[PDB]
């Protein structure tokens, strides 16, 4: 038997488990990348811009965190695309994955250029 | 081959206590391979003083 | 199973991340690869000097 | 899978078998020792090699021999 | 003298590193009473560092230019130049009280291996056979040579050896 | 019902078994064969659980040794007051303690090392000690030589108690299973008796004897013109003399007026400023306090009559719906094994002694001890390494019962089998936390190390970079300073100067001053959380695994202490909850030398020092270089070994041989740790020809030392080599600018 | 006693009375004759 | 004796879940199910951690590896006498019977068992490493 707990058996954690966009089982492995891309993206612009090399020269800060963002999502989609290469020889195929690393490349990259356009 | 209670040489070269010398226990007269029974006051690496050797293993020295 | 290492399929059948340092391990010890003959060893030592020389 | 021999210097003690966390070997009929019993070992690809049979077998040298060779599953005792 | 170094007793650095001695001392020395067991102490110490450097002078030390004491270990140039007294006296002295101590274990195995109990006369030893020993122990190189020359001293190759050899 | 029981005369007082060597094993009293029976002859020696099946023999067993235990800690006290009455310049040190050494060993004038006999002042040559001993017996008002002296006859006819209670409780009258069984009974007699009159009867010393005769020592009166404590219990008028609260006797303890007691049982909290230690008055109010405290404790136990709790009804009753059945078996597990008393006892042992070191450094209780700054590090960085070494052995002998005295079917749907039944989740976020500690307190380390190296400190984390303040203990220390005005009216300063305040000075010298927290510290006591937490992870997976894992399921019937189970299924190598010790023993080191060096530069360079501003010994490089690996290389190591190795030619050369010697000793450990024993029985091989070449060879047969065996001296060696190490740095360190 | 003369008669014993007679007899040399290095 | 089979609706001992059971192996690769019959309601120890209750009659419970199965086989045999018998079960839904494979358990001498890796020599009676230099593969000497 498999040990119960509040953590792993509770329905509105299951609820949530089930919202979250890499579960909903029926939507297209291009919009799961672009949501978790559009959300990744812009939470990784933050910490480059406000603590990185340039964080105290004005006007650069925020365009060298962005461009250190844009290259960590491009390094993202990178390993993505070979870890699907690698693991498969709708979500869990090889088109699919190629798919999903695709719109996680866009959605990183708009969520990077959103989190500047402010 | 030897009688018991005789002391003998073992020639296997692969036994802890090849070149020495031990005690017969017995000889079985079956067609059993290895059937002189020789003990040795001195354990191995195993903590064992018994070991079964052959007529051409063990020479009454 | 698995290409690498291609040199040996007892090391290309293990299902571990074991796999990866014996295959770096033993590339170079041609005497203990699949099929190797003493001619074949010769030959890739005369080749793996020449790129030592390189 | 690990190479497992016997050799007939078996005196048919059941040590091996006894002491084996695996069921590899087992003891066949013989003729060779006055115990009229031998090790065996059928099941090598269930085979670890903790040479726990190593241990428990009291003959000088060894009659139970595991040479550790490639790994699977199953002999890298991976419950995983 | 030898390879450069002059005598002690001629070296100026000894001189010089033994007054430096004395000077810590009476520094240390000069902050006490005069019949108290500290100035006492410190009287016996410069005592003993006097006589010290008087005896290394007197014994024909070798000094370099750290004024230090060398020591010549060649047989034959200590013997030429007098200096037996600091290797070779020394070796011969050591190698008789190391072979005493071996052919005294060597005879104390010896004879309880005659015995039932080898291993128990190994863990409890016996006090009256190994003094005895212990004390017939003294005529060692001669009994050593003796049990060397009549092929008693080595055993055979009837010794344990390995699957090669 | 709760009695006394005894068996007479169970075991005959005979020489016969002393001539039998491993009597007390039916394996070891076969007998040697080969060399590894002398080594397990003494490994197994006090292991009475393997001896035999009887709890009650085994309980006898315990009893009698813990008396011996108790006789040679008798013995070494006896022999510290002996050579601090003798061979001491203890007088002298009363007549003048901020310009004389303590000193109380002295060496014989042979092969030259009459030089470790060091003017220590008061016109004596020794070898200046640490241990506090003066600064103890100052606090106890002893005076002269004749009371150490007489205390070191009374300590002698202690252990010589002690060994014939040993003796007779063993081979005379040794008590019953039942009689040890009485638990309940056990702690109302130690909580009463024990800590209850053993602080009241103290504090009735301290009242009687020490207010007084400190009380004149501060006043500045010569010690030999004070009057004896005899002559104090003897006429009450003296004591009225000093405090007049003596003059109304106990009537106002029986009439319950305590107010008219304040003269000596006060609220005052700091330090003396004359002396700066404790308040004496204070301490002895505190020990009243605890006194009545514990003497309240020790009635809570039902024994032979109705009133008192059940310590098994108190376990039963306390269930939840999360836990299940909670604490029942419980009682039953710790009143049938000794190793899970011993595990929980040495863990609250270990843990009490580094609070013991933490307060004694803050606090400072006994007189002139925070101005000796030699004896403050040597006792806070000894208390820290005997409390870190019984925490260990808790994991030890935790794991211990874990494999020896667990049985499930008295122990079934329980707090421990559930704790068993999750330790995957258990280890695996504690394994995750120790990566996460480990990553960002190290990181910012080796950030700061190359940010430095770049030529870039301005991205560093530091005071004036990238600050990381500690403002959560700023605030509770800002709240400790300011308590004695709100939360505790009756108090006239803070407990603890550290907290902020003034300065207490006392010869020129810095007995405590505020101490500032700030990144440096911030990222040190993460270094020590993240420290602790692997130790923790290495010992609680050590004894959660201990039965069983998917690795080894039948883990349990391979023992507690075994080396592995071959080299089969990848490789079981260190395996066993023994070999998690092992492992927890480095981690261990590794943490507490971080505290100790922690301790020693913060003082150095925050606290300590003369008193012109203050001086510090360091000059306060704390702040701006503890927050790089090479500035603790630099500034601390190399920098204040400077003291140990140019210690020749002095008093001091003795803690430079020991610098040296315990560098060797470490570094020869290496080789146990770093090897094997098949090497090594084979090169025995080897040299046994020779020796049979040569008829020398011995009918104990020469082998190699067991695997685990290999791994216990490595261990051993390696500890004694480092901490003999850090020993001697720190003594020649802060004995040579103190 | 004559079982306290056989543990007397024990290996670490008979090594402690051992090397005492011979730590406090080069001990003893080094005091009446002090500091030698040479003959 | 004839090769039993596996009865998946065996009602299992009582116990309130471990972390230390079966993992993706069980779902992808294999995993093993022991059976036995007990003669009374008897704790016992879970070889992943843990205590379990035994019911009365048949108990069914599936373990990871193989060694988890002789271990719960070697506590079931030596400490309460029972009998079990393990198998191997993939997620195709084959089932594999093994221990005791002859039905009688292999620490005692059954008419029928064929030897298998019996070398009818001394281990030093084996060749060198020269002579099996240069095979298809790496071979010790004993392989032959
Ligand atoms: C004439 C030069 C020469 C040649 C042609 C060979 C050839 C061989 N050696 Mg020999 N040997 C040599 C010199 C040579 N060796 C030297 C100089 C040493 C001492 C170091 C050895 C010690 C040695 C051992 C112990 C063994 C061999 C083995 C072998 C065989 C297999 C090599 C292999 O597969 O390993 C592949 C190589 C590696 C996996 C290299 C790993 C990297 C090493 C550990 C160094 C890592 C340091 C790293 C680079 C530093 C980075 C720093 C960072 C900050 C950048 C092959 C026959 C093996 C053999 O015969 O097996 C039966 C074997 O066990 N050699
Ligand atoms: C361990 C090796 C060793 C070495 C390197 C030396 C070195 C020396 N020996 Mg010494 N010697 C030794 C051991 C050694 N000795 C031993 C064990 C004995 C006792 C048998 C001697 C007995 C001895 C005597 C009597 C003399 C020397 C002398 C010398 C010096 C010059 C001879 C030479 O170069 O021969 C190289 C050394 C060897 C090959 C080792 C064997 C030594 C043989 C046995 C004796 C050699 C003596 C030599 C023939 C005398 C040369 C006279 C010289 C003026 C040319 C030279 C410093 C001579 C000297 O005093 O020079 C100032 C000298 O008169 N040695
Ligand atoms: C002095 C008279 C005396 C005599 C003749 C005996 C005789 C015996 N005792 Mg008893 N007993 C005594 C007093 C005595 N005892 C005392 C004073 C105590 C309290 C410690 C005990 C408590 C006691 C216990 C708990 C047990 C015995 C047992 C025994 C029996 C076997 C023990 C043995 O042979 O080992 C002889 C032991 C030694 C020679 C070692 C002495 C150890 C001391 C404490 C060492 C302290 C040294 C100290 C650590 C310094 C080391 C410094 C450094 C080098 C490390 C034997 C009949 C055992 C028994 O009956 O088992 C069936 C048993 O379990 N005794
Ligand atoms: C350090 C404190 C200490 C204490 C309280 C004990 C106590 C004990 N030891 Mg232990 N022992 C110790 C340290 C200690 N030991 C150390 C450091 C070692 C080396 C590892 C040993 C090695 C050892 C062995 C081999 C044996 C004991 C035994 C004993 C028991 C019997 C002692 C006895 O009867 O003599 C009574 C003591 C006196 C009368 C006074 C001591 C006088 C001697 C001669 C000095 C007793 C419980 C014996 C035992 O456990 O039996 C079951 C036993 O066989 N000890
Ligand atoms: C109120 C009475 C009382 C006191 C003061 C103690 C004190 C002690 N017991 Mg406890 N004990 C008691 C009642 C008491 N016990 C009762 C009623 C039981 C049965 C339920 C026990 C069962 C018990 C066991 C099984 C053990 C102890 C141990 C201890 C010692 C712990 C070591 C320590 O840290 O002390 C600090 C040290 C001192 C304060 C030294 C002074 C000690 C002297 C002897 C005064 C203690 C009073 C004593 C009980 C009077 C004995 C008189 C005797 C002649 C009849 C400590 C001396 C342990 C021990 O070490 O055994 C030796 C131990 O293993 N006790
Ligand atoms: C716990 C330990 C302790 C002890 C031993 C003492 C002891 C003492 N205090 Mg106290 N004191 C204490 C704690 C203690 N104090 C604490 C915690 C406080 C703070 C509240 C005080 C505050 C205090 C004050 C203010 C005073 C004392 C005083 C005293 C003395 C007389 C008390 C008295 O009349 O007792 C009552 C009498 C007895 C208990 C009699 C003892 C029983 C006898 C000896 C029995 C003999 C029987 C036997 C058969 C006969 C002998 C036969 C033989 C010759 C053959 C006495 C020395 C007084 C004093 O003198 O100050 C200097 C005093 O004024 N104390
Ligand atoms: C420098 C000496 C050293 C170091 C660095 C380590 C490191 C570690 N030990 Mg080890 N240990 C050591 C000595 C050391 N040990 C010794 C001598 C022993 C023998 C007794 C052990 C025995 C031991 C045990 C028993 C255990 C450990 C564990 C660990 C890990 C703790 C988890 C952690 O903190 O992750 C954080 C990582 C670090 C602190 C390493 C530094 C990382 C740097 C600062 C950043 C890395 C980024 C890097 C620069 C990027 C590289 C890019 C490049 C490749 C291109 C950690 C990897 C424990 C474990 O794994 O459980 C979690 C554990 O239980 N060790
Ligand atoms: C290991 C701990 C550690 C930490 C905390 C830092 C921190 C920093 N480094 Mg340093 N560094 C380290 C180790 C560390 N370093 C090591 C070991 C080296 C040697 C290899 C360096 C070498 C180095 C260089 C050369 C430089 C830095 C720089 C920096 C700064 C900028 C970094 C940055 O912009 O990353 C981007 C930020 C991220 C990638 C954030 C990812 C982590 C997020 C925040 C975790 C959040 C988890 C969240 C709480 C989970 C919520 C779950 C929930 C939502 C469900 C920053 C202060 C730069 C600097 O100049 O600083 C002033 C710089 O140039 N570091
Ligand atoms: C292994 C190398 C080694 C060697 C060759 C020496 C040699 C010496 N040491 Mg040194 N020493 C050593 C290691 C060594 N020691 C170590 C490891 C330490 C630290 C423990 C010391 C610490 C030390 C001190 C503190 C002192 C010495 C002293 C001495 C001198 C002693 C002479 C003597 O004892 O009277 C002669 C002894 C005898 C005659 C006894 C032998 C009895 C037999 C029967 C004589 C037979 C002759 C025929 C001698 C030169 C002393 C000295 O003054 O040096 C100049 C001295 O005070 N040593
Ligand atoms: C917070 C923990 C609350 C813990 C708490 O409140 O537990 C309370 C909860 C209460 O259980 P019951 O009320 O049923 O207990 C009844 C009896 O068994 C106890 O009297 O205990 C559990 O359910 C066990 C769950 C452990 C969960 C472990 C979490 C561990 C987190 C570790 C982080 C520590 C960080 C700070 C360390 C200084």
């Amino acid at each position: 038997g498999m040990l119960e707990t509040p953590v792993t058996s509770a329905p509105i954690v299951a609820t949530y488990l089930s919202n979250l966009p890499a579960y909903r089982t029926g939507v297209a492995p291009v919009l799961r990348g672009v949501e978790i891309g559009l959300a990744h993206g812009f939470l990784l612009a933050g910490p480059f811009i406000k603590l990185g090399p340039l964080r105290n020269v004005p006007e650069t800060a925020e365009i060298a965190g962005s461009l250190s963002a844009a290259g960590l999502v491009l390094i993202l989609a990178l390993c993505l695309s070979i870890y699907g290469s690698a693991q498969f020889q709708p979500l869990f195929s090889a088109d699919g994955w190629s798919e999903f690393a695709a719109g996680f490349l866009v959605g990183g990259e708009a969520g990077v250029a959103w989190a500047y356009v402010c | 081959g030897p009688k018991r209670g005789s002391l003998v040489k073992i020639l296997r070269p692969e036994s802890y206590w090849f070149n020495q010398v031990g005690k017969v226990v017995s000889v079985d007269q079956s067609g059993v391979r290895y059937p002189v029974v020789v003990r040795f006051e001195n354990q191995n690496y195993a903590g064992v003083t018994t070991n079964n050797y052959a007529l051409d293993e063990v020479v009454a020295a | 199973h698995k290409l690498f290492p291609k040199f040996s399929q007892g090391l290309a059948q293990d299902p571990t991340t074991r796999r990866i340092w014996y295959g770096l391990a033993m590339a170079h010890d041609f005497e203990s690869h699949d099929g190797m003959t003493e001619e074949n060893l010769y030959q890739k030592i005369f080749a793996s000097h020449f790129g030592q020389l390189s | 899978a690990h190479i497992v021999k016997i050799y007939d210097t078996c005196i048919g003690c059941t040590q091996c078998v006894r002491a084996c966390p695996l069921d590899v070997l087992e003891m066949v009929p013989w003729d060779g020792c006055k115990a009229s019993q031998m090790a065996s070992a059928p099941r090598t690809e269930d085979c670890v090699g903790c040479k726990r049979c190593e241990t428990a077998c009291p003959t000088d040298f060894l009659s139970v021999r595991v040479y550790l060779g490639s790994e699977s599953t199953r002999s890298m005792g991976l419950s995983y | 003298d030898i390879a450069g170094l002059t005598p002690c007793s001629e070296s100026k650095a000894y001189a010089k590193l033994e007054k430096k001695e004395l000077k810590t001392l009476e520094k240390r020395l000069k902050q006490y009473e005069a019949d108290s067991a500290p100035a006492v102490a410190l009287k016996a110490t410069m005592e003993r560092t006097k006589a010290r450097f008087a005896n290394y002078a007197k014994a024909g030390l070798l000094c370099g230019n750290d004024g230090l004491p060398h020591l010549i270990a060649d047989p034959g140039l200590a013997l030429k130049y007098g200096h037996a007294g600091e290797v070779f006296i020394p070796t011969f002295g050591f190698l008789y009280v190391a072979g005493y101590i071996g052919y005294v274990g060597r005879q104390y195995l010896i004879a309880v291996k005659g015995e039932a109990k080898p291993t128990d006369k190994e863990i409890i030893i016996d006090v009256p056979l190994a003094t005895k020993l212990a004390w017939q122990g003294a005529g060692w190189p001669l009994a050593a040579v003796q049990e060397l020359q009549r092929g008693t001293l080595l055993e055979k190759e009837e010794n344990i050896t390995v699957s090669p050899r | 019902k709760v009695k006394i029981a005894v068996d007479r005369n169970p075991v005959e007082t005979s020489f016969e078994k002393w001539a039998k060597p491993g009597h007390f094993s039916r394996t070891l009293s076969k007998g040697p064969n080969t060399t590894t029976w002398i080594w397990n002859l003494h490994a197994d020696a006090h292991d009475f659980d393997s001896h035999t099946s009887d709890l009650e023999e085994i309980s006898r067993k315990v009893f009698s040794a813990h008396f011996g235990q108790l006789g040679i800690i008798f013995i070494w006290l006896s022999g510290m007051y002996f050579h601090g009455a003798r061979f001491s310049n203890y007088e002298a040190w009363l007549s003048d303690p901020t310009h004389i050494k303590p000193s109380a060993q002295v060496v014989w004038p042979i092969v030259g090392q009459e030089i470790l006999n060091g003017d220590v002042g008061g016109g004596f040559q020794g070898i200046q000690i640490t241990s506090g001993f003066f600064q103890l017996w100052r606090a106890s008002g002893i005076t002269s030589e004749l009371q150490l002296y007489t205390t070191a006859i009374g300590g002698l006819v202690m252990a010589a108690a002690m060994f014939f209670a040993g003796w007779f409780h063993y081979h005379k009258a040794a008590p019953k299973l039942e009689w040890f069984q009485n638990v309940e009974s056990m702690l109302n007699h130690h909580l009463g008796g024990l800590l209850g009159l053993g602080s009241l009867a103290w504090a009735g010393h301290q009242i009687h004897v020490s207010l007084p005769v400190n009380k004149l020592l501060d006043a500045g009166v010569d010690p030999k013109e004070i009057p004896l404590p005899h002559d104090l219990l003897l006429n009450r008028a003296i004591m009225a003399d000093l405090y007049p609260s003596f003059a109304k006797g106990i009537a106002p303890f029986f009439t319950l007026n305590w107010s008219e007691y304040s003269d000596f049982l006060t609220f005052k909290g700091g330090l003396n400023p004359v002396t700066g230690g404790l308040w004496l008055s204070d301490t002895a109010h505190h020990h009243v306090a605890i006194a009545v405290l514990f003497l309240v404790a020790g009635h809570m136990y039902r024994t032979n009559w109705g009133i008192g709790h059940s310590m098994k009804e108190i376990l039963e009753a306390h269930r939840g719906p999360f836990t299940g059945e909670g604490h029942v078996g419980l009682y039953e597990i710790l009143t049938t094994s000794w190793h899970a008393q011993l595990a929980i006892n040495l863990a609250l042992f270990g843990s009490l002694s580094i609070i013991v070191a933490h307060h004694m450094y803050a606090m400072p209780p006994y007189p002139y001890l925070a101005t000796d700054y030699g004896t403050q590090l040597s006792l806070f960085t000894h208390h820290t390494w005997i409390g870190g070494f019984c925490i260990v052995g808790a994991g030890a002998h935790a794991a211990i019962f874990m494999v020896r005295d667990y049985d499930p079917t008295n122990n079934y749907n329980n707090l421990l089998d559930r704790v068993i039944r999750h330790r995957d989740a258990i280890i695996s976020h504690l394994n995750w936390v120790c990566i996460f500690l480990g990553f960002h307190s190290f990181g910012l380390y080796i950030h700061n190390d190359t940010m430095s190296a770049l030529g870039r400190p301005q991205d560093m984390f530091s005071d004036t970079a990238i600050q990381l303040q500690p403002v959560f203990a700023q605030w509770i220390q800002n709240t400790h300073f300011l308590a004695p005005q709100l939360t505790a009216p009756n108090a006239l300063a803070a407990t603890s100067l550290t907290w902020g305040g003034d300065l207490v000075a006392v010869g020129g010298k810095v007995a405590m001053m505020p101490i500032s927290l700030g990144t440096s510290d911030f990222m040190v006591h993460h270094i020590h959380a993240f420290t602790i937490h692997v130790t923790v992870l290495i010992l609680l997976k050590g004894v959660l695994f201990a039965r069983s894992s998917r690795l080894i399921p039948d883990k349990a019937n391979l023992g507690f202490r075994f080396p592995c189970d071959g080299p089969g299924r990848g490789g079981t190598c260190q395996v066993s909850a023994w070999d998690h010790v092992f492992l927890g023993l480095f981690w261990m080191y590794n943490s507490l030398s971080i505290v100790i060096f922690h301790f020693s530069w913060k003082m150095q360079s925050d606290v300590w020092g003369t008193v012109t501003g203050v001086s510090h010994i360091t000059g306060g490089n704390f702040a701006q270089s503890a927050n790089t690996i090479n500035g603790w290389l630099r500034d601390f190591l190399w920098a204040q070994s400077s003291q140990v190795i140019q210690s020749y030619g002095s008093a001091l050369s003795a803690y430079g041989l020991i610098f040296l010697g315990a560098h060797f000793v470490w570094a020869f450990s290496l080789m146990f740790l770093f090897s094997g024993r098949g090497y090594w029985q084979e090169l025995i091989e080897s040299i046994v020809w020779a020796h049979n070449k040569l008829k020398v060879a011995p009918a104990i047969q020469p082998r190699a030392l067991s695997i685990t065996q290999g791994r216990a001296v490595g261990v051993a060696h390696y500890l004694l080599g480092g901490i003999a190490t850090t020993w001697s740095f720190f003594l020649a360190r802060i004995i040579s600018v103190g | 006693m004559k079982d306290f003369t056989t543990y007397l008669s024990t290996a670490p014993v008979i090594a402690t009375i051992w090397f005492t007679f011979t730590a406090g007899l080069l001990i003893e040399i080094n005091r009446y004759f002090p500091d030698p290095l040479v003959f | 004796w004839t090769v039993p089979t596996l009865n998946p609706d065996t009602p299992s001992p009582i116990f309130g879940g471990s972390t230390g059971g079966l993992l993706r192996k069980a779902q992808t690769e294999e995993f093993y199910v022991i059976t036995w019959e007990a003669k009374k309601e008897q704790i016992f120890e879970m070889p992943t951690g843990g205590a379990a209750i035994m019911r009365q009659g048949p108990n069914l419970l599936k373990f990871g590896k193989k060694e988890q199965c002789l271990a719960l086989t070697t506590q079931l045999r030596n400490k309460f006498k029972l009998t079990p018998c393990f198998y191997r079960v993939f997620p195709d839904g084959k089932v594999q019977y093994l221990h005791p494979a002859d039905g009688v358990y292999p620490e005692k001498v059954n008419a029928g068992r064929v030897g298998a890796n019996q070398n009818m020599r001394r281990i030093g009676q084996n060749v060198n490493p020269i002579k099996v230099k240069f095979s298809g593969r790496m071979m010790s000497p004993a392989e032959i």
